[PDB]
Formats: structure tokens, sequence, C-alpha cells
């Protein structure tokens, strides 16, 4: 189950990066 | 220093350590000189002659006592210290003239004989043409070179604009 | 003729060029200052004339080419500084 | 320029495109960039006209040359000692004001951090 956990962690990291980029964009437009 | 627990105190150890310190001075590796000096106990630095001579020479070199630097040749702690001394001396002259150009606006030809520590007046001529010193008719070397000021004539507008733009960034780019 | 950095004409220069005595040079400048031909001031203590402006004159084609070269250097400077400002303040530029 | 209602309509039409979030300082720096670009464009137009004149594509106007001589005469000498000293003194006079403003801003920011930390501690204490 080690590989499944490692791949899930990788996907979670990439999803977190996507979420942070979207949050920054939303702040940029929410100011406007 | 490593096996000194079992090894006895070598009689020639302090002399050779002072030789190493003097060699470090000869190669202008003063930063390494102080680090290696710190390895010695603080007592023999001010007590042992073999260590006292190089550190005092370093103090004279840093503070500018070049006459004492030249005199250090006479009172060397050991004969082995001789060689490195010459290696330092070649620097000192080229350092001393470096002061003369920037401190003295004009000095007499013979006046530098004690300043540059030159024995033969002929030894002045070759060193001067190596240095490119314009000898004057009155036996005066004119060192008029301070005209190359920090050049406040020019405003560093590019650097100032960069700094102000960085201020604007730190005021606006934060968000 | 003189470039803008060296428009300080000595009284001797004007006296020799205009075939007039030195003591008259000032008066000559007065006329040129009064009519409006040139602009500037007179430092009689140092016997110099600080000229800052000339009546524009008809220029030859070669002089126009030199003027265009000056404009080339000016354009290079303007473009370089514009790119510098754009690069340094890229993040805050709207 | 626009009338009040005309400006209202224009802003309604430019609601999405216009970005007003940029601060005043950024707007002035962008104005400086646009001024540099416009000056470069004008100088390039003058240079192109001079290039055409030199090769004979256009005759010498004798009036544009008169204006250009004045333009080149108006170019100030920024290498003068008096101008350099005055510029340095003025820059320092403005920089001390900038320093005072930044110091006050830093103190006010520290006060804001104080208030935020106190509010957080009170909220977590009551809960």
């Amino acid at each position: 189950d080690l590989y499944s956990r490692y791949k899930k962690l990788q996907q979670e990291l990439e999803f977190l990066e996507v979420q942070e980029e979207y949050i920054k964009d939303e702040q940029k437009n929410l100011k406007k | 220093f490593d096996y000194k627990e079992q090894l006895p105190e070598s009689a020639y150890m302090h002399q050779l350590l002072g030789l190493n310190l003097l060699f470090l001075l000869s190669q202008n590796r003063v930063a390494e000189f102080h680090t290696e000096l710190e390895r010695l106990p603080a007592k023999d630095i001010q007590t042992n002659v073999y260590i006292k001579h190089p550190v005092s020479l370093e103090q004279y070199l840093m503070e500018g006592s070049y006459n004492k630097v030249f005199l250090a040749k006479g009172n060397i702690p050991a004969e082995s210290y001789t060689f490195f001394i010459d290696i330092l001396l070649d620097t000192i002259r080229d350092e001393i003239a470096g002061c003369i150009e920037k401190a003295y606006e004009k000095i007499l030809f013979t006046e530098a004989t004690r300043i540059l520590f030159f024995n033969t007046p002929k030894k002045m001529t070759d060193y001067a043409k190596k240095r490119g010193w314009v000898l004057g008719p009155n036996n005066y070397y004119s060192f008029a070179s301070q005209q190359q000021k920090p050049e406040d004539t020019t405003i560093p507008s590019t650097e100032l604009a960069k700094q102000v733009i960085e201020y604007a960034r730190q005021l606006e780019m934060i968000v | 003729t003189r470039p803008a950095n060296h428009r300080q004409l000595t009284f001797e220069e004007i006296a020799k060029s205009a075939k007039i005595t030195v003591n008259e040079v000032e008066l000559l400048v007065m006329k040129a200052l009064s009519v409006g031909l040139v602009k500037g001031s007179i430092d009689e203590v140092d016997k110099r004339v600080h000229m800052t402006w000339v009546q524009p004159r008809v220029l030859d084609l070669q002089q126009i080419k030199g003027m265009k070269d000056r404009l080339e250097f000016w354009c290079t400077d303007v473009k370089s500084m514009e790119m510098l400002v754009e690069h340094q303040a890229h993040d805050i530029l709207t | 320029g626009a009338e009040e209602a005309e400006e209202v309509g224009v802003e309604h039409l430019l609601r999405d495109i216009k970005d007003t979030t940029v601060g005043t300082l950024s707007q002035r720096i962008t104005n400086q960039v646009h001024g540099l670009k416009g000056l470069n464009s004008k100088l390039l137009d003058i240079r192109s006209y001079l290039e055409k004149v030199a090769t004979g594509k256009l005759p010498i106007n004798h009036q544009i040359i008169y204006q250009l001589q004045d333009v080149f005469n108006l170019l100030p000498d920024v290498s003068l000692q008096e101008f350099v000293k005055a510029f340095y003194l003025k820059t320092n006079d403005q920089m001390v004001v900038v320093y005072l403003a930044s110091l006050i801003r830093s103190v006010v920011a520290l006060h804001n951090l104080i208030n935020n930390k106190i509010a957080n501690r009170d909220a977590e204490k009551k809960e």
C-alpha cells in the first residue's frame, strides 16, 4: 500500500497547488 | 595539535608554527593567518618569541608601521624565518609607494630613499619606470592623480531609479 | 560653432574674431542680447560671456545628418531607460 | 473628457475591462512608462523625417530645422556641478520625508499586528 499512499500524496500536493493558485486569482478579482 | 596528548611538547614546534604564520603573512593570507594563530594558546602568543614576532609584524603591517616591518628583519627569532621575510618585503615597497601616490602630492627624489627603503639611488630608477612615476626637473615626483575623484559629477540615476522602483514595489506588490 | 558644453566665450576670443578692441566686446554682446540674436550673460570680472542660446540658422544636409545622428543617440537612451523602467517595475505595472 | 452621465455610461461599458485595483503609485509609474514610450515615438518620427530629408525624399523645410535647433539647445546639462548638488540635495530632502512616512507606516502596522493578536487571543479565550 506504500505506492498507493505515495501517489495519493503526490496528487494531494498538486491539488493543493491548484487550490492555492485559484485562491490567489479569486483574491485578485475580488478586490476589483 | 592532534596527538599532543601522547606526544611530548616538541622543542621546534613553536618555531615552525611561527614560520607558518610568517609565511601566511608573506602570501597576504591574513584571514588564514588569524585562524591559525587562534589555534595557539593565548599565553605563548604574547610570551613565546617565535609567535610574538609574526603577530607583531602583522600588527605593524596592518597599522602601517612599515619602518618597523623593515626592522623586523634584523631581530628575527630564528634563521629559518629569513626567507619568508624577503617575500613580505617585496610587497611592502609596492605597498609603501601606494601610500605615497595617494598621500604625498609631491615628494623629493632622495626623500623617498628612506621611505621606500632603497639602498642604491639606481634602484629608484627601475622601480620608478616600473611604477610609471613622472620624475620632475626639481627631483620631485608629481603624484597629481586625485583628480580621478569618486566622480560626483555623474548622478547614478539608473541606480536611484531602481531603488525608488523597489520602494514602489514594496508598497504595492505586497498584495 | 562651439558645443553647448563650451559656450563660454572669452573676451579675447570675441575681440580677435570680430576685429574689435577688448573694451568694446561687452557693448557688442549688449547689442546681440538686446536685439534677441543670442541669449546669455556677461561675467566681466572673468572677462567671459556665458552664451546659452543662438538664433537658429539654415543648416546644410550634412548638418541635418549629424542632427539625425544625435536623434539616434537620444532615441537609444530613451528606449534603454523605458525598457529599464518596464523591467524593474514589471510586477506593479498596470 | 466626459459629462457626468456620459462618464457613468462609459464606466458601465468599461466595468469589466478597466482595472481599478492598481494603486495610485502604480498608476503614476505606468504614466511615466507611457510618457517614455510617447517620447520615444515622437523622437522616432522626427528621426524618420530627418532620414527622409537627408536622402532627398523630402525638401528641407527650414522651419522644422529651426525648431529642432531650439529643441537640441533646450537639452539641459545634467553634468554641471551646481545642478548635481541641487539634485542631490533635493533627492535627500524627499528621501527624509519618505523615511518619515515609512517609519510611521511601520509603527502603524505594528499597532495593527498588536490589535490582531489581542483580538485573536480574546476570541480563543472566550471559546
